[PDB]
């Protein structure tokens, strides 16, 4: 490393070698945090984890129990050893709380004044960061397994929301219109992710064994449908292209928005071309999943590309386009649901059905 | 109302013309809504359709009990045909032309008598004419002047055609689709129209018409409460329920201007 530091002062390697090399030592590195804590407020399972996108200190927490728990990350103590405090909290004596498990929990993209939360109990809540009063409510016909907004639009504003019903919604913030739904889909849309490089791409996976991406914009249905195959075994469209051989319940796209990882219930990962949705045969090996919901997911950013999927009780690291597996974190006691990635700082943040919101911290 | 400026369009009047039930006529129609057949549709037990266009008929004229100059389709036995018979008469001396519309085409045959028991020269076109005839009939009519009224049906007359050598138009009876009676008003007011241009449309007082007439604004407010403006005002005039069958004759955005279109939203 003091190559490393010595090449940057010369001016030899350029200092993206240095920084995207550190930040790769520091991923593999990752172990369970030596003097850090979080603090415990979800009565139940953490569902899901949030980061901001701008200035990534504050972090959301939905629990299984309802309540969202929103904790500043930065150690404002002077020692070496703390805990991520819990800012605010919507917790059961709100008046505006969630009756069911929260499943997923999203910053607003662009500025930190908002968020917003779905639950299985039929609502997606805009709520106001500063008062922590919801702005707005979304009503569903049927439970929200997962919802996402785009990270990257500055002209739309529409929150994508996948259901047990067939159909993603498309909730627009301006002019709150949440008529909008795309058909395609057969069964439980487990997953939806808005592509972090174009604008209006959204992906869909749902329980039909089947990832769908749309042009939003567009009047024609889905522009591709993810086939493990590539064509191999080719038929007429209405079972086949399937992306996986059971209920695909994680979608990520990876940093650059090039690619596409799908997590499914065949205990299978697979890494698809964004741009014709060809696989590319990444193996990945046996990832475990069982999870009826949504499985989130998380990838890494700036460093020399890495996947942290939850893995029964543990994080399984795997690098994104050779498909390697670099380890496992393991101190979890339950099944984990979310896994969150701070990229400031390489830092992880797991949430199990044991209660705990677990960092993991470079060595 | 935007392009007009900006078109040069000549000036525009949509009078509404409520006339009066005669004697005769008002006597079928006060038979009828004390008929058994109405008394059975007011319980539900019938279809309301018999009694509606039944009344219709009756207010276009009687033609029901069709009772010389005591032929079918006799003008001064309906109100709406002896208005028609004195505008007809005013604009003819007024040298213009007018295009004179129908919901019925068994009203459209009965005016076309009427028009040709008078001198005046007209032209027909309904749904029974030959389709590759039409376009040449509204060119005739479009081009010589000497025709001077153009009969027509709402539903093949109205609906895109080009009208512009016409320059009075009378709707004679209401329908139940307010669109139905725009368009064939809008027949004679287009680009082209050198002359300025009046609708007058006609409809018997206290009857089934003014309460279609009602049906229809209700219509257009709940069609303006989304096309032109959300302010719409609330259609007060009536409750429109199944009272119809009444004789009544008179006599990046950097998520604050978002944030505040979601609480402005809410408070709504
Ligand atoms: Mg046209």
């Amino acid at each position: 490393m003091l190559g490393f530091l010595s090449a940057r002062q010369t001016g030899l390697e350029d200092p993206l070698r240095l920084r995207r090399a550190e930040s790769t030592r520091r991923v593999l590195g990752l172990e369970l945090n030596k003097d850090r804590d979080v603090e415990r407020i979800h009565g139940g399972g953490i569902n899901t984890l949030d980061i901001e996108p701008v200035e990534g200190r504050y972090m959301l927490s939905g629990g299984s129990d309802g309540v969202i728990v929103l904790y500043d990350l930065e150690n404002s103590s002077r020692q070496s050893y703390y805990t991520c405090k819990a800012v605010c909290s919507i917790g059961r004596d709100h008046p505006d709380v969630h009756r069911y498990s929260v499943e997923t929990v999203q910053w607003y993209p662009h500025d930190t004044g908002m968020f917003t939360s779905s639950s299985f109990d039929k609502t997606l809540k805009v709520w106001d960061t500063n008062t922590l009063q919801t702005a707005d409510v979304f009503n569903f016909e049927e439970t929200v397994y997962s919802h996402h907004m785009s990270p990257v639009s500055t002209k739309h504003c529409l929150v994508a929301v996948g259901t047990r019903g067939p159909k993603v919604q498309l909730c627009d913030l301006k002019s709150g219109s949440c008529s909008h739904i795309l058909q395609g889909h057969r069964q439980e849309i487990l997953a939806v992710s808005w592509s972090p490089r174009y604008d209006y791409i959204l992906a869909t996976a749902s329980a039909d064994s089947r990832v769908k991406l749309w042009d939003v914009r567009r009047a024609s249905g889905c522009l591709i449908t993810l086939d493990q195959h590539n064509g191999k075994k080719s038929q007429a469209v209405e079972s086949a292209n399937t992306a996986h051989n059971g209920k695909v319940n994680g979608l990520c796209f990876t940093s650059d928005g090039l690619h596409l990882l799908t997590v499914g219930t065949d205990n299978r990962m697979r890494l698809w071309n964004s741009s014709n949705g060809e696989n590319t045969l990444v193996n990945y090996g046996k990832v475990c999943n069982n999870s009826k919901k949504g499985l989130k997911f998380t990838v890494s950013c700036g460093c020399s590309e890495f996947v942290f999927v939850p893995y029964g009780s543990t994080i399984a690291v795997y690098t994104v386009y050779s498909g390697e597996q670099i380890t496992m974190l393991k101190g979890h006691y339950k099944t984990v649901d979310c896994c969150v990635f701070q990229s400031n700082f390489q830092e992880l943040y797991s949430g199990s059905r044991d209660c705990n919101i677990l960092a993991w911290v470079p060595s | 109302s935007d392009v007009k400026m900006s078109l040069s369009l000549p000036d525009k009047n949509e009078q509404v013309l409520f006339c009066r039930l005669t004697d005769e006529q008002h006597k079928v129609y006060q038979n009828f809504v004390d008929s058994k057949e109405v008394y059975r549709i007011l319980n539900g037990e019938m279809q309301i359709f018999s009694g509606l266009i039944a009344l219709r008929k009756i207010c276009n004229h009687p033609d029901l009990f069709s009772g010389e100059e005591d032929q079918f389709g006799y003008w001064k036995r309906s109100g709406k045909m002896i208005v028609v018979e004195s505008l007809l008469k005013i604009w003819h001396k007024q040298g213009q032309r007018v295009l004179l519309f129908s919901q019925s085409r068994q009203m459209l045959d009965i005016l076309e008598v009427f028009l040709r028991a008078q001198k005046y020269t007209y032209l027909k076109m309904d749904g029974t004419t030959t389709i590759a005839s039409r376009q040449p009939l509204i060119t005739r009519y479009n081009e010589d002047t000497s025709i001077f009224v153009f009969l027509l049906t709402t539903r093949v007359g109205g609906l895109g055609v080009n009208l512009t050598g016409a320059n009075r138009v009378v709707i004679y009876d209401p329908d139940w689709n307010p669109s139905t009676d725009t368009q064939a008003r809008e027949r004679a007011w287009r680009i082209g129209q050198k002359k300025q241009v009046t609708v007058y449309r006609l409809l018997t007082a206290g009857t089934i018409e003014e309460k279609i007439y009602h049906r229809q604004i209700f219509k257009q407010f709940l069609t303006n409460r989304v096309l032109k403006d959300p302010k719409q005002r609330r259609f007060f005039k009536s409750n429109d329920l199944y009272e119809l069958f009444t004789l009544t004759s008179p006599d990046p955005l950097a998520s604050s201007s978002l944030l505040a279109k979601m609480r402005a939203r809410n408070h709504l």
